[PDB]
RNA sequence: CAGGUGGUCAGGUAGAGCAUACCAAGGCGUACGAGAUAACUAUGGUUAAGGAACUCGGCAAAAUGCCCCCGUAACUUCGGG
RNA sequence: AAAUUCCUUGUCGGGUAAGUUCCGACCUGCACGAAUGGCGUAACGACUUCUCAACUGUCUCAACCAUAGACUCGGCGAAA
RNA sequence: CUCGAUGUCGGCUCGUCGCAUCCUGGGGCUGGAGCAGGUCCCAAGGGUUGGGCUGUUCGCCCAUUAAAGCGGCACGCGAGCUGGGUUUAGAACGUCGUGAGACAGUUCGGUCUCUAUCCGCCGCGCGCGUCAGAAACUUGAGGAAACCUGUCCCUAGUACGAGAGGACCGGGACGGACGAACCUCUGGUGCACCAGUUGUCCCGCCAGGGGCACCGCUGGAUAGCCACGUUCGGUCAGGAUAACCGCUGAAAGCAUCUAAGCGGGAAACCUUCUCCAAGAUCAGGUUUCUCACCCACUUGGUGGGAUAAGGCCCCCCGCAGAACACGGGUUCAAUAGGUCAGACCUGGAAGCUCAGUAAUGGGUGUAGGGAACUGGUGCUAACCGGCCGAAAACUU
């Protein structure tokens, strides 16, 4: 989607990938993860253009999104309940509540998790 | 560069009493039936009960 | 866009076969010659007896070159490289004949002679 | 009598012009404008109209400046600004309420578009105010884009004011004067001013008549 | 006109006058019209 | 579509023949010298589409006489009368900026 | 504590190689973090046209770069170059 | 006319569009000279110096990108 | 003055000032026919080039130019840079000295620290004030910025000149340099775009992909930022004037620009153009909105409480941005994201299938992928909220 405007998360583009590619696997395995509020953001869009692949739900898409992702279990779990459970809502897949910053850096923290 | 004199008492406050910290904006949430105190920002996380109150 | 210390090649056959501006004439501090401007020149080697000789300073005029220049019809001239024609003091070649294609904009700027015995004009 | 109209720059596009020469345009909705009030010497001490652009919800708008509009009888607008006329027969013609529009401009006059230019950020001196900056190499340490010297010596132990130094860019007024009207196409509104204008595609801009023509 | 501290008359016609708070000679012949500065 | 398509069209023009880039083309451009107004052939293959509506430019590029002369013209610029294409060109580029590195028949387009 | 510290072992693919790139065994993420497109500094990268015009000076950078096959000047102390 | 020449950017020639530097000479050597060696010399040089080709952000004339800082927040918290 | 340290030349960068003016502007005289000049006067608004040599300043030269001005500011400027020269320690030559050594003699080498406290300057906020509290639009006291110029054509080969040569004054066209805005074009960039590709490791394998190797490399590349790009400006007209040219006109029957008086008169000055600007404490103007209560005391231009208009903080963001500020939006919502559709970029996906021994090629199929640009969409987040914040009168 729209790259990031100033440093990317954790140094690098390259890192940024990994940060958004790891993230999302664990958003698509436990439907809800804790993180700083700037990298649940940064994800918000990433996780849900893998929704949309996972929604069209073809082997292209399969293909699309496994070239972000590398856990197969997670893919499989994407495109066979997390995509058809989302096939009737048009985006919004999605929702960060800010929740407190944590302690010894006052990092500012996120709950990013899917809708329902 | 090095301070060519010390700050008079003055001066010194004069600056230092600007370093404080920036106010929290509270507003009150009954969750649980009970009432709190929590920032504005995180009133959905208190009503999800995400909010440890300590 | 050619400045000084640009080595332009001849494109005529006064023996001349590459040139270094020396100025762009046009003005005091004018920095850059597009096509049809006219160069005060070193000519930097030549052909073994020819007319012109090694380090002479020569007046010439830019006849193309490999940065693209706009008409105002909104349409852009770019060639391979940069080559100038020597010219007499009255504008009209020193050589007798032009090679290779010349840019459109010597017609305006009065370059009649070097237009007419251009190979081809664009 | 001279004409001014509050628009918003849509960006710019090129045309062609009846002799085959591109055009590079800003295109400017010159939406319709109200008056709302007229500045008269005898009253306010300068001859000047007010114009209001610019669709905005009535919710919006604060009922001190809803009560401005009221009592000029129009509907609450975004932007309100005054265009200065002369020192007399200042109102003979604008009457608070009355609809100027694009086509105030004819094809091929002249215009100055006032806008607020893009912003640049806290700027360096180089792109703030073209210092050459000093060598990529040849010994130079850590000065590449620095200004250099910035006073003389104990004469004068001071920098004097309206030296140039970095600071913010940009979001400033800025004005360009005789700026051609190729065409203004009353269908819908626009004028298609030839050149560049200032500021943000989308920013409020003021096209008044060239007075240097 | 010959701007010198020192003006005095070249020829008999040179009228030596004070306008405007300085003074310079007037003649018939041009070259000869000189200022005192 | 773009929020000046409005001014955007009635400069455009139909009758603009499909073509891309590494295809051959004539492009007859007017040209004025003096007050005679002829028309001129410039025969090359087309190196870029510089996309855009009115404001798209296409490239074309061929060698006159011993150089290499590139002329980027808009399309819908009214000083073409018509282009046609001599020849459809195979290329997997978009915009072909090597052959302004090869002369002769290192320099040779196919046929597809 | 980005320095220094003698000796032993030291796998795979590519590679001439103990270079180098990615890996194995085996270790490690090493001890402030989280953000943020200011100037500016540093470290890298790219750059139209020109190509030393820079500068004390081509400083820095760029360029050249490998294997095989051709071919190789003045001069020479006959080895070279 | 030199790692030596003050006068001196000597003079002539070459190289450059233009050369106080460079090369070849002249000899008027302020103040060269034969083992504190003289004059040459292939090879060699992270030496000094001059030229050319190539190459380039060195420059014309800068622009943009990323990262480490700078900046903000939380913690610790100096210095001359 | 400074030795309990005031860093020395040149360059770079940034300037600023004077005018003894190089150009441009205005004039007088000329041994000024014209074109050009010479000289003097006024004039500092702007401009005043790039190279070769040298450490150089200087100077000479090359090519230009309207011109390539001269000076000051610690021979401006090293807590801004350089460090070539000079001026430590090494070494050599010449020369001097028995020598150690020495030399405004030469030669090669040889250094550039500091996190900005104060003033100063460039920007940006916070507070208070501005006789109620606010919002919008504004005046302009006073500032800032800016101020360059060429060539050609017509006038006219006319005036002038014996000819050669060759105008003034006016009008037009096109430029150079500089500046500003902007991104349509051109061009650059492009670190979540597309494609190709090397090595390797991995996804069990094939296929298809991924990690790393500078973004591995390579070809492109929308947005944004930008210049090499685009557009515009530098004007005109007034006022008061400089040198200078006068009118009327005495003292001084004449005469005289002056003594009374009145004119003309320049890039200088002031207006005019652009921008800032009421902290302009003389804190302005035109409007519009709230314009309302409650409690207690030592009853007071009293304190509180509650508020109004309004605003702030919080939230969603921005092409606005260091923080801050600014701007937009916050469900009677298209603000961001998602999503759908376009635009554009890349360039023909995967799978299947056909041809080929294969490398590969064709069909499905202008494919697939995709950021910034545009519109639709109420799916996600902008929430079920806290804090600031309103008037004695009295005089004509
Ligand atoms: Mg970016
Ligand atoms: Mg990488
Ligand atoms: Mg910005
Ligand atoms: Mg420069
Ligand atoms: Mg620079
Ligand atoms: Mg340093
Ligand atoms: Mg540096
Ligand atoms: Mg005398
Ligand atoms: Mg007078
Ligand atoms: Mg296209
Ligand atoms: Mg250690
Ligand atoms: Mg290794
Ligand atoms: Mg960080
Ligand atoms: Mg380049
Ligand atoms: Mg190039
Ligand atoms: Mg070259
Ligand atoms: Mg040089
Ligand atoms: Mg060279
Ligand atoms: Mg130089
Ligand atoms: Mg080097
Ligand atoms: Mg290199
Ligand atoms: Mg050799
Ligand atoms: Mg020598
Ligand atoms: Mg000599
Ligand atoms: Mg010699
Ligand atoms: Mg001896
Ligand atoms: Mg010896
Ligand atoms: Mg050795
Ligand atoms: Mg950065
Ligand atoms: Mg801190
Ligand atoms: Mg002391
Ligand atoms: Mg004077
Ligand atoms: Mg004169
Ligand atoms: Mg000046
Ligand atoms: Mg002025
Ligand atoms: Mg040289
Ligand atoms: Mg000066
Ligand atoms: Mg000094
Ligand atoms: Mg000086
Ligand atoms: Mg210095
Ligand atoms: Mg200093
Ligand atoms: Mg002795
Ligand atoms: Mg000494
Ligand atoms: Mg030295
Ligand atoms: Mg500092
Ligand atoms: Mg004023
Ligand atoms: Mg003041
Ligand atoms: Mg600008
Ligand atoms: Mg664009
Ligand atoms: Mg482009
Ligand atoms: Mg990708
Ligand atoms: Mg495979
Ligand atoms: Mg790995
Ligand atoms: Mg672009
Ligand atoms: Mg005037
Ligand atoms: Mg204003
Ligand atoms: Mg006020
Ligand atoms: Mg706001
Ligand atoms: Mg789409
Ligand atoms: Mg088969
Ligand atoms: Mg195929
Ligand atoms: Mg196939
Ligand atoms: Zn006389």
């Amino acid at each position: 989607p729209k790259p990031t405007k100033g440093p990317r998360l954790g140094g690098s583009s390259s890192h940024q990938k990994a940060i958004l590619a790891n993230l999302a696997t664990s958003l698509f395995e436990h439907g809800r993860i804790t993180t700083t509020e700037p990298k649940a953001r940064a994800l918000r869009p990433y996780a849900e253009k893998l929704i949309t692949h996972a929604k069209k739900g073809a082997l292209h898409n399969r293909r699309e999104v496994l070239k972000k992702l590398r856990d197969k279990d997670v893919v499989h779990t994407l495109f066979a309940e997390i995509g058809p459970f989302f096939a009737d809502r048009d985006g919004g897949y999605t929702r960060i509540i800010k929740i407190e910053a944590r302690k010894g850096d006052n990092a500012p923290m996120a709950v990013i998790e899917l809708v329902r | 560069a090095v301070p060519k004199r010390r700050k008079s008492r003055s001066n010194t406050r004069s600056r230092r009493s600007q370093w404080k910290a920036a106010k929290t904006e509270l507003v009150g949430v009954t969750v649980a039936g009970h009432a709190h105190k929590v920032p504005r920002r995180l009133l959905k996380a208190a009503r999800l009960g995400l909010i440890d109150f300590d | 866009m050619i400045q000084q210390e640009s080595r332009l090649k001849v494109a005529d056959n006064t023996g001349a076969k590459e040139i270094l501006c020396i100025r762009v004439l046009g003005g005091s501090s004018r920095r850059y010659a597009g096509i049809g401007d006219v160069i005060v020149a070193t000519v930097k080697d030549a052909i073994p007896g020819g007319n012109v000789k090694r380090g002479d300073v020569v007046k010439a005029v830019v006849v193309r070159t490999v940065k693209e220049r706009r008409r105002p019809d909104g349409s852009y001239i770019k060639f391979d490289e940069n080559a100038a024609v020597i010219i007499k003091p009255d504008n009209d070649p020193r050589g007798t004949r032009i090679f290779g294609p010349v840019g459109r904009e010597l017609r305006e700027k009065r370059f009649m002679k070097i237009i007419s015995l251009a190979p081809e004009v664009l | 009598a001279r004409k001014g109209i509050l628009g918003t720059k849509l960006g710019m596009t090129q045309v062609f012009d009846e002799s085959n020469r591109v055009v590079p345009v800003t295109v400017v909705k010159a939406g319709p404008n109200v008056v709302t009030r007229i500045r008269t010497p005898e009253r306010d001490g300068y001859s000047a109209v007010q114009l209001a652009y610019g669709e905005i919800s009535p919710r919006k708008v604060n009922k001190p400046l809803t009560g401005q509009y009221t009592a000029a009888g129009v509907n609450p607008r975004r932007y309100l600004a005054e265009l200065r006329l002369d020192d007399s027969d200042a109102a003979t013609e604008y009457q608070v309420g009355q609809e100027l529009t694009a086509e105030i401009f004819a094809d091929g006059s002249y215009v100055d578009v006032t806008g607020t230019s893009k912003g640049k950020g806290f700027a360096g001196t180089m792109k703030r105010h073209g210092f050459r900056g000093q060598g990529a190499s040849h010994g130079a340490q850590a000065v590449h884009r620095r200004p250099g010297s910035i006073g003389g010596c104990a004469t004068p132990a001071r920098v004097f004011k309206g030296t140039r130094m970095a600071g913010r860019m940009g979001n400033d007024r800025v004005t360009v004067l005789n700026l051609l009207v190729h065409k203004v196409d009353a269908e819908n509104g626009v004028l298609l001013i030839k050149g560049a204008v200032p500021g943000r595609t989308g920013g409020l801009v003021m096209v008044r008549s060239a007075i240097k023509r | 006109m010959k701007v010198n501290p020192s003006v005095k008359p070249i020829c008999d016609k040179c009228r030596l006058i004070r306008r405007h708070g300085r003074v310079m000679v007037i003649c018939s012949d041009p070259r000869h019209k000189q200022r005192q500065g | 579509m773009n929020r000046l398509d409005f001014v955007d069209k009635p400069s455009l023009r139909d009758d603009i023949p499909a073509f891309n880039p590494g295809d051959t083309i004539n492009v007859h451009v007017k040209v004025i010298e003096g007050a005679k107004e002829r028309l001129q052939v410039f025969k090359g293959v087309v190196i870029r589409r510089q996309g855009g509506g009115i404001r798209e430019t296409f490239t074309v590029r061929k060698e006159s006489y011993g150089v290499g002369v590139e002329r980027t013209f808009p399309v819908h610029s009214p000083n073409i009368d018509h282009i046609e294409v001599v020849t459809r060109g195979d290329v997997r580029r978009a915009k072909l900026y090597y052959l302004r590195e090869l002369r002769g028949k290192k320099a040779k387009i196919k046929e597809k």
